[PDB]
RNA sequence: GUCAGCAUCAGUUUUCGGGGGCGGAAAAAGAAUAAGGGAAGGUGGCUGUUUAUAGCCCUUGUUGUAAUACGUCCACUGGGGACUGAGGACUGCGGCUUCGUGCCAAGGAUGCUGACAUAAUGGU
RNA sequence: CUGCCGAAGGCAGAAACUCAGAUCAGUUUUAUGUGUAAAAUGAGAGUUUCUAGUGGGCCAUUUUUGGUAAGCAGAACUGGCGAUGCGGGAUGAACCGAACGUGAGGUUAAGGUGCCGGAAUGUACGCUCAUCAGACACCAGAAAAGGUGUUAGUUCAUCUAGACAGCAGGACGGUGGCCAUGGAAGUCGGAAUCCGCUAAGGAGUGUGUAACAACUCACCUGCCGAAUGAACUAGCCCUGAAAAUGGAUGGCGCUUAAGCGUACUACCCAUACCUCACCGUCUGGGUUAGAAGCUCAGACGAGUAGGCAGGCGUGGAGGUUUGUGACGAAGCCUUGGGCGUGAGCCUGGGUCGAACAGCCUCUAGU
RNA sequence: UGGCUUGUGGCAGCCAAGCGCGACGUUGCUGGCUCUUCCUAUCAUACCGAAGCAGAAUUCGGUAAGCGUUGGACCCACUAAUAGGGAGCUGGGUUCCUACUGAUGAAG
């Protein structure tokens, strides 16, 4: 599975630069080792930093405050297509921001074949207000009166001797 | 050259940047 | 039952040459 | 999920592929089957493509003695026969003596008609199938590739059907009386606190 | 002589279970209980409002030094199954034992028992 | 017959002796600019000498120039093949794993778990319906694109000052503007295309009329109450042509998949990995209590050309076995038994009738 | 022995959806005699749509390969039509078994 990083990572010091910036990211990884490398390629893109003369001062898995809550969280994302480049912003109901990234690489592979290395996440934050909220389907999920019979009720033991109820 | 040594990183002075991609 | 016109599977010399002349169109454009 | 001598299975809402399967998988283990009323087995996709599949595999004859070409079987037992032995090494001694294993019936005939008739539910189109979704009766492809027998295994059916409902009402009404014996016997209250 | 069963072992190995530390936001939560804040997918009330005849969210205190969860470790431990028994007096390295021809799971299996012999194994 | 070493597109081995070395490396650091020089790790390193076989070619890789509808051609390196069995890709000279003594057990790689087929008709989230679907494999030839098929997005639009649509109505009067004509009044046809009114009626969007007239939009008002529209991108789907007997994702078949994508467990087995036994080769230690022997330990095991070593069998000769034999030699047959990895050897039974064999040497028309 | 192959030519310019190119457009000029089967890319026959199609006759296009597609020296007749292709024999030109078809035949 998945678990929320915060890298915090710097150069190392020299005479020219005797105190280097500290640069902190949150960022989504299985494990520390893929963040680490998540985030250093990540640092290169963005601030041409290289990994030989930087290092990671602090690695920190985060956990959800509160996971006990039903949230709406809007992920910016960017795609590497044929074109190489795209901007999609979607919005998965879950109580954990960590589910919320299963979800989305989920979905973006399902729809967009879409692997974990061609998506980088821009951004998930949490969206309390409802007129905020964009997505249709999450409004659907946000109604106060929402009802719906079960959906895919689908039901070793073979050879049943009576037939199946798939019913109430 | 032998691996870095553990050492102290102040970051009063330099309070860690939100870096996004 | 197949229902095509046309196999849906390939023969051994058809296959390796789409890598044979993929691999070609990729020096082409380079 | 015992292991009986002779297992008859009503394919009744059934999908092709998934009771075959099941079915070589039983025979290779060295059990004895019956699929009765073979003419409601149900297959995915529409009728007119299942009859275009059909029709494509009357295609398949050879150019010297039709009579030594393939053997397209049109009655639903047969078809699902077919499906059946396509999915065993029939080509071996083993396999060989796994059809043999086999009795596919059309309709319900007397000899297995009282008896009780299982269901596979890894096969069942109503958990199989997504609601919405085209599908086909055998019995109903049969009668448009060339199956000649189908309004005689209806009337037959229909007078099965009339036969086991008098004779579940007359079971029914003995259930009925030894049910209500029940209660009044006294010990299914006395020392009932074991569950039964 | 043949084939078995079990027990105690040694080597290899697979599969369940318990106990205990140690780490992270000294888990995050949560519960219970005191402040304040906000409101809703607006409850009682009267479409509109702010806990009332439902409650929710946020912050802090507290119960607290809570548990759990994961990671990690135990020279902590309880079982189940399978393959193997090479070597052939004595030394050795070790632990109990007061030393002891002392004992021991410590430089490779012994002990007990049963059935069959016209049967069983093994060969063709 | 067996064992060991083992290529080549100057090699591999043999013998003769250096130093217990800073002596070498299909290697990486450090310094100077792929060259050179002076820390890491690994390895015992070497020198002269002679002597078998080969000096080919196929496949792919990355560096360029010449190129064309279109492929293509010529270089350098790299490997694989060739001397190479095994697991998988339905099967295969060049694809994915894995380098091979005889076995037992465990675990895997690649690929897989609907049935054929050993292994989950497992779990979780999405996409797709194809009257010639998909399992394909940079989807590269057709390929540029079409679709009132579907799901997601990106950018602009109006919307309880009532959104789009729907019904009711207005959609005018100067004016039949002017040339153009049998007949043209907005609408056969030639430049616009102005104005009074507005909330709006375009010298007019189409049909139609010989000309008219009449209807429609594009433009506004009444009712009606909430979202709606346009342009692009992405995934799947249809199409984007292909013939000639039957027909192939390998087959059966599969449509909340047994197709496509991802995530997580569980499971299957190769000669591969690990533990053990055994065979052989090599290496190392020890051995005065068949020395050509004994003993302990470790590593190793494809094999063509080629090199080395040890054995089995056949005819004859010398020596030996107080050797075997008419109470049955040799030979031959055999569903008998035993030994050796093997070449082969011994033996039981039957037949048979006069010679034959082991051991150590010699020899060859072996 | 290319998943080959088929219906739309060559040069220049103007645009210009878009990313110096730039698509469609737009304008400038010179071998025959008999034989089994299959494919449709249909000549005729069947049924349809369109056209100044009044009728008759006809043109083009769609589904369609079930059934036909001749007789004589490109020529001239017949015919509803004389459509296109794939997988035993002869002329002028160069100096055993297996298959197919019939026939028996032991046997639950």
């Amino acid at each position: 599975a998945l678990k929320e990083y915060q890298v915090v990572g710097r150069k190392v010091p020299t005479e020219h630069e005797p105190v280097p910036k500290l640069f902190r990211m949150r960022l989504f990884a299985p494990n520390e080792s893929v963040a680490k490398s998540r985030y250093w390629y990540f640092l290169k893109m963005i601030n041409k930093v290289k990994k030989a003369t930087g290092e990671i001062v602090a690695i920190n898995e985060i956990s959800e405050p509160k996971p006990l809550k039903a949230k709406v969280f809007g992920i910016w994302i960017r795609y590497d297509s044929r074109s190489g480049t795209h901007n999609m912003y979607k919005e998965f109901r879950d109580t954990t921001r960590v589910g919320a990234v299963e979800a989305m690489y989920a979905d973006m592979a399902a729809r967009h074949r879409a692997r974990f290395r061609s998506i980088r996440i821009l951004k998930v934050v949490e969206v309390e207000k409802k007129e905020d909220v964009r997505r249709n389907y999450v409004k659907q999920l946000l109604n106060p009166h929402l009802k719906f019979p079960l959906p895919h009720r689908r039901t070793k033991k073979v050879f049943a001797p009576h037939r199946p109820s798939t019913f109430y | 050259a032998p691996p870095a040594k553990a050492h102290f990183v102040s970051t009063e002075n330099n309070e860690p940047v939100t870096l996004h991609p | 039952v197949s229902l095509k016109k046309k196999s849906k599977r390939r023969t051994t010399r058809l296959r390796s040459r789409i890598e044979k002349k993929a691999a070609e169109s990729k020096r082409k454009q380079k | 999920s015992e292991f009986q001598k002779v297992v008859v299975i009503d394919a009744k809402g059934h999908l092709l592929g998934r009771l075959a399967s099941v079915v070589a998988k039983q025979l290779l283990g060295g059990q004895k089957v019956v699929v009765v009323r073979c003419e409601e087995l149900n297959i995915s996709g529409h009728f007119f493509r299942n009859k275009l599949k059909y029709l494509a595999y009357l295609r398949k004859a050879c150019r010297y003695n039709p009579s030594r070409g393939a053997f397209h079987f049109r009655a639903p037992s047969r078809i699902f026969q077919k499906a059946v032995r396509g999915m065993l090494p029939h080509k071996t001694a083993r396999g060989q003596a796994a059809l043999e294993h086999l009795q596919a019936v059309e309709g319900i005939p007397p000899p297995f008609d009282k008896q009780k008739r299982v269901v596979v539910p890894a096969a069942l189109r109503v958990l199989r199938l997504k609601p919405g979704r085209k599908y086909c009766t055998v019995g109903r492809l049969s009668s448009e590739v060339g199956w000649k027998y189908n309004d005689i295994v209806a009337k037959l059916e229909e007078r099965r059907k009339v036969k086991s409902a008098a004779f579940y009402q007359a079971k029914l009404a003995k259930q009925k009386k030894i049910a209500s014996a029940k209660e009044a016997s006294p010990v299914n209250q006395k020392l009932s606190q074991f569950g039964y």
